[PDB]
Parts: C-alpha cells; sequence; structure tokens
RNA sequence: UCAUCUAGACAGCCGGACGGUGGCCAUGGAAGUCGGAAUCCGCUAAGGAGUGUGUAACAACUCACCGGCCGAAUGAACUAG
RNA sequence: GGGCGUGUGGCGUAGUCGAGCGCGCUCCCUUAGCAUGGGAGAGGUCUCCGGUUCGAUUCCGGACUCGUCCGCCA
C-alpha cells in the first residue's frame, strides 16, 4: 500500500505537467524536510522509462532499491520480478541438461 | 533594467534606437513589444519618438544624439526635420550635418561631457560637434577600431568597450573621458556593443540573446541599481 | 483545464509564508498553485492570465500581468471576478513574482497588489497577513525604482495616512520576522533560481539581492518597534546565527557595496540596541567576519570599495568601545589585517575617510592599540605627502586636505614631542608651498583656517619677498 | 486536460472510427464493408489507431 | 538574401551575374569575392543567376588569404555600380563592385567597411550597418 | 447444405443468467476466464466445471441460455449469372 | 551499375561450435670484434550487428569494406 501510496503521489506531480528536473528538486527539498513519501524514493529517476525506484527495508536497517513501472500496479511490478525469477529457473534446467554431453 | 528587446527579429537595438536622458527615438517599422518596451520603462516623463533619418529605419547609426542636441546627417528631409523639430522639446538643437561620413552613429560615441570621434573627420564637423552638443571632443580609435560608436557603449556613470581592447587602451581611454570603462560583449557575444545596445542614466535596452552575465556586466557598469 | 494533484504538499502540512491554506515560497519548486483551485476561478479569462504567468518566458508573463491590471483597473465590471479564490491563487504567485529578475514583472507585480487592496477594501482582510510582508519587502528592496513607486502606491493606498504605514509595521512584525527568516534560512542560492538556466554566478547574484532586501526590512522593523527584540528572540536568533547574512560581508567579488553596507548598518543598529552585546555568539561570528573584509580590500579594488571605508572604521570604532577594545582580542591576527588594511586605504582618500581613522585611534588610544610614534605617525605622514603629490588635482580635494588637517593637528597634539611638532610644522609648510592653488580656492583656504602662530606666517612671507 | 465526458464526446466523432485497409476510408465503427467504390466494397477494415 | 533578411527589400537591377568577381571591401584579409549563387534566385533555362545590392550570395576568395581561399561562404553585396532605380526615381551607382563576408545569419566575418555602403543593403543588413563607415 | 419457426423464430429494449464447487493437477498467486487434463450433477423456464472485459488472487461487468413487449420468417457456410 | 567472393593481435597468417604461432619489439642475460644468440613479454572487441545454440571465428541473416568479373551509342 505505501508504494501505491508513492505512486500516487508522483503519477499526481506529473499529471500536473510539470518538469522532471523540478519534480527531482520538489523531491530533494522534502526529502530535506523529512516526508516519508519523499525519503523513500531515490533520486534518479528514470521518467522517461515510466519507472520510480524505491527504498525497502530487508528486515521489517538496511534498505533495497527496487524499481517500479508506473503504469503497473504494485502488484504487477511484483509478478513481473517472479516471471524474472522463473524465466531464470528454465534456463537453468537447460544449462543442466547441456552439462553432460558439453563437458563429454 | 537591461531590458530585453528585439527589433522585429534583431537583437541589435541601437542600430533601430537612439535613447538619451531627454528623449528617445524609434523606427517607424516597429513591434508592438519593441514599441511598449520604451512605453513602460521611459514613461510619460521622456518623449518618445517614431522617426525615420534619411529614408532609412537605421536612426542609431545614422544619428548622434545629446540631451542639450541632436544631429542628423545631410540626407535626411524636410519632412523628418520638421517632424523632428515638432515632436521634439524645444531644449534639444538639431543641426543638419554635411561630412563625407554622414553616419553619425557610428562615426560618434558621445555623452552628456566628453565624446569620441572617428579621427578622420572634418574640422568644421569638430566644431559644430562642439557648438551644438556642447561636448568637448577627442579624436581616438578603440585599440584600432575607427568606428567608436559602434564598438563603444557610453554613458555618464561608465563605459563598456570593445572586448578584445589593450588594457593600456583601457586606462588611457578612461582618463580621457574621466569614466570607468569594461571590456564585454552583448547579444551572446557579439563584438558590436554600441550597436548592440542603447543606455542612459536609468535605463538600459538590450538584446534578447544577451545573457545573464553580460547583463549583470551591463548594470554594474551603468550603475543603473 | 488543470489537472493534477500536488499529495506532497498534503503531508507537509507547512504553509511557509501563507497563514490562509496555502503554502506560499519563494522558491520556484514549491508554492505553485494548486490545480484544482485554479479550476475554481470565476472566469475563463482569468484562468488564462494564471496559465501565462506560469510560462517561464518573459515578455508572456508580462502581456499576462498586462492583462490582469486591466481587469482590475475596470473594477466595477469585473468585482464578481476577483473573489477568495483568486486571492488565493494570487498570492502564492505573487510571492514567485516579486524575486523575478526582471524588473518590470516585479513593479506590476506590486502595484496589482496594491490596487486590490485599494478596490477590495476590508474583503482582503484574511488575506492581508500573506500579502503586507511582500509588499513590504518590495518597499525595501535596494532599487531605487522598485521601492520609491511602491511606497508612494502604498501610501496613497492608505489615505496619505504615516500613522498607518507605521502601524502596519507593528501589526504585522511576527509575520514580517518569518519572511526573513524565510529568505535567510529555509532558502538557498539553488533554491531560489534554477540551475539549468542560471550559472553558479548570477544564481548567487540573485541570492544576494534578496537576502539584502531581506536585511533592509530587518532593520527598518527594529527601528520601527521598540519591543520588537524582546517579543520575538527565538526567531531572531535563528536568523542572526545563519552565516547566510554574514556572506554578505565580502569585498573581494560583487557588484556592489551597497549589499554590504547593509549589512553594517544591521550590526550598528543591533550593538545600539544591546542584542549584539547581549548574545556573545551572534556578535563574535559578525565581528571575525568585519575583520576578514578588511583583508579583501586590495590595491586592485581600492577604487570600487573606497565610498564604503570610512563606514567600515566607524563601526570598528563602536565596536572596540564594547568590552575595552574586546573585538580586537577575538582574532589573533586583528592587528595585521587593521595595519594592511590602512596601509591599502591610506593609498585613495574618500571623504569622511579621515575622520573616521581619527576615531579608531580615539577609541584604540587608551588601550594602546596602536603605537603613537613607532606605528601612528608613519601612517600619518605618508598620507600627508600622497595628498600633496596628486594635489589639488581632484575636485573635492579642498575638503580632504583640510580634514586631514583637522584629524592631525588633533593627533599631533597629544604627543608632547619634538619630532611631531617638527612634523607638523615641515608637512604643513610643504603642504601649502607645492600646493597647487590652495590660496585661489577660497573655500579651500577657508577651510583650512589656519596651522600655526599668526606672526610666524607672517614671518614666512617675509622670507619669499626677501628670497633669491 | 478538456473534461472525461467532453473528451469522450470529441472522441465520438474523431476516434471512434474504423479504418478500411484499402483505400484509408474514416468509417463507422460497426461497419462491416467500406462505404467507397474504389476499393470495392471490401471487408478488409481495422480500428482507428488510438493513442496511449 | 533569404534567412537573416531584416524586411523586404524592392526589386533593384541585378548587376553581377555568376562568375562575377567583386572587390572585398572589409577587412577580413581577404582581396576579392567570386560570386557561384544567389541566395532566393529563381530558375530560367539559359538564365544566369544575377545579384544585386543588399542581396546574399555564395562566393569564394579568389586572391587573398590562403585561410580564406579554397572554400565557399556567403557573401553580402554592398555596392553595385550598376545603375539602378529608386522608388524617388534617382538613377544612382557606385564605381565598383564591392561585398563583404559574412555567415548564412548575416553578421559579418570582419569588422569594418571601407568606402561606402548602399542604404538599401544597410536597411536589410544590420551588422552591416553597423561595421559602415557611410551610408548613402 | 445445415439449422430455428404462430407451442412465438432473427433485430431492438427490460429482467434473471444460480448452487455442489475456491470441481482435479500445477503456481507466490490464479476461485469460469496463465495453462494441463476431464467437463458431471442439482434447481430449473434457464444458466458453460465458461464468451469476453476483468483483479496479485478476488470482487465487479458482460456474454450463450431462458423469460415480458413485438407477431413472422430468419441465421450461418457455400455455389454461379 | 550489377554479379561473385573477401575480412584474425602492433605486422603476417592457422582455425572441424569447445583464438594459435612466427615477426616487430617489452625486458634481462650472452659476447676480443666484422654483435649476435638464449630465456621469459605484451598483443585480438575473429569487419560489425542480430538470431540459433549451451556456446558460435567456427552456423546463419543483414550491413560495412576490399578485391575481382561483366557491361552505353552512332
Ligand atoms: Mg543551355
Ligand atoms: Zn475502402
Amino acid at each position: 500500500p505505501l508504494i501505491e501510496e508513492v505512486k500516487l503521489a508522483v503519477q499526481g506531480l506529473i499529471d500536473q505537467q510539470m518538469d522532471w528536473n523540478t519534480i527531482e528538486k520538489l523531491i530533494k527539498s522534502e526529502q530535506k524536510k523529512g516526508n516519508r513519501i519523499a525519503q523513500l524514493l531515490n533520486l534518479p529517476l528514470n521518467l522517461k522509462q515510466n519507472k520510480i525506484s524505491v527504498k525497502l527495508d530487508l528486515s521489517s536497517n538496511e534498505k533495497i532499491n527496487v524499481t517500479i513501472d508506473l503504469g503497473l500496479s504494485a502488484y504487477a511490478n511484483a509478478t513481473e520480478y517472479f516471471n524474472i525469477k522463473k524465466t531464470s529457473a528454465q534456463k537453468q534446467k537447460k544449462v543442466e541438461k547441456n552439462v553432460g554431453k558439453a563437458m563429454k | 533594467m537591461a531590458t530585453r528587446t528585439q527589433f522585429e527579429n534583431s537583437n541589435e537595438i541601437g542600430v533601430f534606437s537612439k535613447l538619451t536622458n531627454t528623449y528617445c527615438l524609434v523606427a517607424v517599422g516597429g513591434s508592438e513589444n519593441f514599441y511598449s518596451a520604451f512605453e513602460a520603462e521611459l514613461g510619460d516623463a521622456i518623449p518618445i519618438v517614431h522617426t525615420t533619418i534619411a529614408g532609412t529605419r537605421i536612426i542609431g547609426r545614422m544619428t548622434a544624439g545629446n540631451r542639450r542636441g541632436l544631429l542628423v546627417p545631410t540626407q535626411t528631409t524636410d519632412q523628418e526635420l520638421q517632424h523632428l523639430r515638432n515632436s521634439l522639446p524645444d531644449s534639444v538643437k538639431i543641426q543638419r550635418v554635411e561630412e563625407r561620413l554622414s553616419a553619425l552613429g557610428n562615426v560618434i560615441c558621445c555623452n552628456d561631457y566628453v565624446a569620441l570621434v572617428h579621427p578622420d573627420i572634418d574640422r568644421e564637423t569638430e566644431e559644430l560637434i562642439s557648438d551644438v552638443l556642447g561636448v568637448e571632443v577627442f579624436r581616438q580609435t578603440i585599440s584600432g577600431n575607427i568606428l567608436v560608436g559602434s564598438y563603444c557603449s557610453l554613458s555618464n556613470q561608465g563605459g563598456l568597450v570593445h572586448p578584445q581592447t589593450s588594457v593600456q587602451d583601457q586606462e588611457e581611454l578612461s582618463s580621457l573621458l574621466q569614466v570607468p570603462l569594461v571590456a564585454g560583449t552583448v547579444n551572446r557575444g557579439s563584438s558590436v556593443v554600441g550597436a548592440g545596445m542603447v543606455v542612459n542614466d536609468y535605463l538600459a535596452v538590450t538584446g534578447l540573446d544577451t545573457t545573464a552575465p553580460e547583463l549583470s556586466v551591463i548594470e554594474s557598469i551603468f550603475r543603473l541599481q | 483545464s488543470f489537472g493534477g494533484i500536488n499529495t506532497f504538499q498534503q503531508y507537509n502540512t507547512d504553509l511557509g509564508l501563507g497563514h490562509n491554506g496555502v503554502r506560499i515560497s519563494l522558491n520556484y519548486f514549491d508554492g505553485l498553485p494548486d490545480p484544482s483551485l485554479l479550476n475554481s476561478l470565476y472566469s475563463n479569462e482569468l484562468k488564462l492570465i494564471f496559465k501565462s504567468l506560469l510560462k517561464r518566458d518573459e515578455t508572456t508573463k508580462e502581456k499576462a500581468l498586462m492583462d490582469l491590471s486591466n481587469l482590475i483597473s475596470d473594477f466595477n465590471q469585473n468585482e464578481y471576478f476577483f473573489n477568495d479564490i483568486f486571492l488565493l491563487c494570487w498570492s502564492q504567485i505573487y510571492a514567485k513574482l516579486i524575486i523575478s529578475d526582471y524588473k518590470v514583472i516585479r513593479l506590476q507585480s506590486h502595484q496589482i497588489t496594491i490596487m486590490l487592496v485599494k478596490s477590495l477594501r476590508k474583503k482582503i482582510s484574511k488575506f492581508l497577513k500573506d500579502f503586507i510582508p511582500l509588499i513590504l519587502l518590495g518597499t525595501c528592496e535596494l532599487d531605487y525604482s522598485v521601492s520609491k513607486p511602491s511606497l508612494n502606491e502604498l501610501t496613497e493606498c492608505f489615505n496619505k495616512d504615516p500613522a498607518k504605514i507605521n502601524a502596519l509595521w507593528a501589526v504585522f512584525q511576527e509575520q514580517l520576522l518569518n519572511l526573513v527568516k524565510e529568505i535567510v534560512v529555509n532558502e538557498n542560492e539553488d533554491t531560489i533560481s534554477d540551475e539549468r538556466y542560471s550559472s553558479k554566478e548570477e544564481s548567487e547574484f540573485r541570492y544576494h539581492r534578496v537576502i539584502a532586501s531581506a536585511v533592509l526590512l530587518l532593520i527598518k522593523l527594529f527601528v520601527h518597534n521598540k519591543d520588537v527584540s524582546e517579543r520575538n528572540s527565538s526567531s531572531l536568533k535563528v536568523i542572526l546565527s545563519d552565516e547566510s547574512i554574514w556572506k554578505l560581508l565580502n569585498l573581494k567579488n560583487g557588484q556592489n557595496t551597497n549589499a554590504y553596507e547593509t549589512v553594517l548598518r544591521l550590526i550598528d543598529v543591533l550593538y545600539t540596541r544591546g542584542y549584539m552585546p547581549s548574545h556573545k555568539n551572534i556578535m563574535k561570528l559578525a565581528v571575525k567576519k568585519l575583520l576578514k573584509s578588511l583583508t579583501h580590500i586590495t590595491s586592485k579594488n581600492i577604487l570600487k570599495v573606497c565610498p564604503v571605508l570610512p563606514s567600515i572604521l566607524n563601526l570598528l570604532a563602536t565596536l572596540d568601545d564594547y568590552e575595552d577594545g574586546t573585538i580586537w582580542s577575538y582574532d589573533k591576527s586583528s592587528k595585521e589585517k587593521v595595519l594592511k588594511f590602512l596601509s591599502v586605504s591610506r593609498t585613495s582618500p574618500s571623504p569622511g575617510f579621515f575622520n573616521a581613522v581619527f576615531a579608531l585611534y580615539s577609541s584604540t588610544k587608551r588601550h594602546s592599540f596602536l603605537d603613537y610614534y613607532l606605528e601612528w605617525l608613519p601612517f600619518w605622514q605618508k598620507s600627508v605627502q600622497r595628498l600633496n603629490e596628486k594635489g589639488f588635482s581632484a575636485r573635492n580635494s579642498a575638503e580632504v586636505l583640510n580634514e586631514f588637517w583637522t584629524n592631525f593637528l588633533k593627533f599631533a597634539e597629544d604627543s608632547s614631542e619634538e619630532r611631531v611638532k617638527k612634523m607638523v610644522e615641515s608637512e604643513i609648510f610643504n603642504s601649502l608651498s607645492c600646493g597647487k592653488s590652495l590660496s585661489e580656492y577660497t573655500k579651500l583656504n577657508q577651510t583650512l583656517s589656519g596651522v600655526f602662530p599668526p606672526d610666524k606666517w607672517e614671518r614666512e612671507i617675509e622670507d619669499y619677498f626677501t628670497s633669491d | 486536460i478538456i473534461e472525461p465526458s467532453l473528451k469522450a464526446l470529441a472522441s465520438k466523432y474523431n476516434c471512434d472510427k474504423s479504418v478500411c485497409r484499402k483505400c484509408y476510408a474514416r468509417l463507422p465503427p460497426r461497419a462491416t464493408n467500406c462505404r467507397k467504390r474504389k476499393c470495392g466494397h471490401t471487408n478488409q477494415l481495422r480500428p482507428k489507431k488510438k493513442l496511449k | 538574401s533569404g534567412n537573416g533578411a531584416q524586411g523586404t527589400k524592392f526589386r533593384i537591377s541585378l548587376g553581377l551575374p555568376v562568375g562575377a568577381i567583386m572587390n572585398c571591401a572589409d577587412n577580413s584579409g581577404a582581396r576579392n569575392l567570386y560570386i557561384i549563387a544567389v541566395k532566393g534566385s529563381g530558375s530560367r533555362l539559359n538564365r544566369l543567376p544575377a545579384a544585386s545590392l543588399g542581396d546574399m550570395v555564395m562566393a569564394t576568395v579568389k586572391k587573398g588569404k590562403p585561410e580564406l581561399r579554397k572554400k565557399v561562404m556567403p557573401a553580402i553585396v554592398v555596392r553595385q555600380a550598376k545603375s539602378w532605380r529608386r522608388r524617388d526615381g534617382v538613377f544612382l551607382y557606385f564605381e565598383d563592385n564591392a561585398g563583404v563576408i559574412a555567415n548564412p545569419k548575416g553578421e559579418m566575418k570582419g569588422s569594418a567597411i571601407t568606402g561606402p555602403v548602399g542604404k538599401e543593403c544597410a536597411d536589410l543588413w544590420p551588422r552591416v550597418a553597423s561595421n559602415s563607415g557611410v551610408v548613402v
């Protein structure tokens, strides 16, 4: 849900037809003034590919940086990361089928 | 203010306008923004005259102006001369000049007190300048540039000169004119500063492509704050 | 027509300058009018005016302001147009406009607000708290052209009553202070001006001009309100502590010493109030910066910095009195800085420079800051010699020489030594004799009324006639 | 932004059409054949390409 | 002319066809300009594209400094020497063909102009009028 | 050549379009609708272990089926003048 | 213009889908010269870019580049 709040915030700033660098400066100023929604964001924004990046706590003090598409839901981005996981497994099985004949 | 203005796209305002303390002259073929800049900044205290000199839209390079007097070339017609006589206040004196170089804005760089001229002007024209303008005259070149009006912008407070000017020439001209001078550029690096802009005691008007450091140099040397 | 939501702003809940529920701020990025309010405006014409004001290009902004003014001028027909919604939106945009580089934009915006107050009197009461501080900041802007008209209009708005103008300073003083704090502490050069469209310099220049206005306002606020220090001490401390006001005291670079002068006035005013004495840290920070400024003056910039020098010395003399020359003690090298400053300063003399130097001497003599004979006299003698050679070539020279003599004569009196007496006589003779045309300038001769007993001067005249 | 209902009303006339693949004619959205003679009243139609 | 024109120009009698060599009036170190093209000229079978006063041309420096030779550059005609009529009906002409060097936007490569220039050229190009000594 | 048809057909409106059951595998999830197989009953006038939209999965909407109005022919595929 | 082939280290050149040698010179040792020789060096985006593969110089498609061959009239 908090990722959806961050997405709604960035999309509301986008829908004002505001300049991207002014949006990044607004994110920096609100991070300095201690807004949580701003402080969850990482500043090199990929608005050219409609993608933001967000910091999530690994343990419920280390934070991980995850890229979120603005045109899909947060659950839909999670399903994309699951899909990239699932495609990686099939290539690994193809490698395991390769190993014996290749090394022979 | 150094006010950003264009003459229909032209970033050279000194070519198409002549600004003194007492009056202003603008070309007849001008845009609404170009007239509105002088009308808003100058106000109703100072007359603005839409004029043509010798059938040409260029008036700043054709004429040399002062608060006491105005100099016009020989080719200026009687209708234009009478219109300037009616539109101008009674204080200023308008006198035709009969001289071969005939482009008085290029030839003469002048202010209220002291003037720089082309070295090769005629002695009768020098005495005519000293009479009508009431201004002491020096024949000098700005680092070998004979067109002192085109290559210098001068006011009472200070002056802007050509960028490629020798420093020794800078203190020599500064001591000769009794004003501080700065070498600088106008209109995104154009060398012709006097053609680039017009200035007086409280206003400077320049082209739109004049950058912010150039505008800061303008307001610093002309003390417009 | 207007789309989007300022979701980020809702979380913040800081209204900056504004007290009516809309954030009003100088920075370009935030404080922009909310899209929903913009739609709520009464007429389409008004909405278009707002979009144009938002656009960066100046010609477009100016055209929109001209249109808005025309609408306000025809107030009777358009009274319905200007509602609370218009005023809330205007207030947010006005703040950005007053910091604009272009003077016309600044002037027009100020004129427009004043017109609104006159026309909508008693209905702008809710918004007076937002508008009044900004209007005043404009009236205390360094440029004469923006300030003078604005003040005249304000006075006219209040029916030419001096009391009302003064009252305004008193009534909104807390708010006026908040504006100053915001410029000084909250803002930075980058926040005020966009980096992409401006250089490292210019951005600095702009910030400095805006901050100077804030300081001028602060000085005015202090003068107008006697009790300001006590009521707003916490706010005052934060503004004063920040180095931004003090960074203005740099003479190495910068177009004018006018901003630097404004800071000097503030330090003096604070000392008179006793705030600087009361809070030691603020005073020490200010003093150290002032000492650093003395080093900045150099031969290259001496002509540029000459008008401000009499003022600098005068402030120093007043500060020295505090704490028995405690100000010199703060810096280990202060004496060296002063000596260097004096050496650079003497070469170019400006009117009132000598009086300042004597004042410094008067404060320092009790605590022996400068050796009278080894250190001070050399300074005096060299000075007269310099004055004579370039003499009386400049205009006001007559006044400058007169000053030297009056001051030196006083300095000499506190010597009781032969060398000083000898120097005075010899120098006087040299100054009169090489001279220029001292007698010819009657005023100069009058101002320099005499330097010695009357009969002796006659004996010297006798020698000139008797000479070969 | 126009308005959502007004964008719907304008897109009813400007965007919710079909295009004949042979002669590029702008056609009713529920049409089955092109109304033009030069393509021979063909039934090769496609939806008009939307944005987004 | 074309792009850098400040206003329009009345028709001046064309005096400089392709292949004409004119004097180089400015102080850029070039001696003559050789006209290879006229900007804005029309198309007719066998007709040479000709230039008049105030026109912008494409030219090569045939004689002058070697860093100016062997390349094409824009030029502006300032003296015509073929007599043309004004709308006040005086027929006038200079005694030589002369032009200056410029970029495609029209600002001068040089800094000063020797000899007279025409007012029909000075009105149309402001940089030429800026560096021009006498305008007739 | 197949089908439907005064025991009410095809268009157009309006209403329902349900339970066992979130059927079995498989997935971090997939409940009619990512796929693999099966694809059966009840209540019925009638409703697919689903025609699409559809959500992370739901939820929701619509279908092909049955009903009121209409009262009489109509739908699909193909052939050749 | 088209056709046909071609492309590897600083230089030359070898490669079955599992980048090597020589030379130039990087260094050191070797020596009565008419100065050699020995030992360890580095070095490629396999012309480039895609796809197949598990991996392509190794297979293929495209592009680039060079070499060849054949071409107008009265
Ligand atoms: Mg031919
Ligand atoms: Zn068709």
